[PDB]
């Protein structure tokens, strides 16, 4: 699989091991899912670039 | 200068009390506009930035 920079939101379990990541660049609902910091968004009309 | 002239009625010293009335209707005005709302925008990241 490629490597390239990029920013990724980080979920941690009670372990602290990482369980789930969102790619910000990949998907509107992801660049979403980084904002708020949160893994769910609350529903809302939200421009794009 | 222009603002110094009042409207005035005379106190009656005897009982009987002086009064002025009305006898035009003179009908006829306008009403502040009270804004309510403001105009709604959002500026655009990566693209006004």
């Amino acid at each position: 699989y490629k490597l390239q920079p990029l920013t990724f939101l980080l979920d941690f379990s009670v372990d602290g091991y990482i369980r789930r990541a969102i790619d910000c660049g990949f998907n509107d609902l992801s660049q979403l899912h980084c904002s708020y910091e949160s893994f769910d968004v609350e529903s809302g009309v939200y421009s794009v670039s | 200068i222009a603002f110094n002239h009042p409207i005035q009625v005379d106190q009656l010293n005897s009982s009987y009390f002086k009064l002025s009335i009305p006898t035009n209707f003179s009908f006829g005005v306008t009403q502040e506009y009270i804004q309510t709302t403001i105009q709604k925008v959002t500026v655009d990241c990566k693209q006004y930035v």
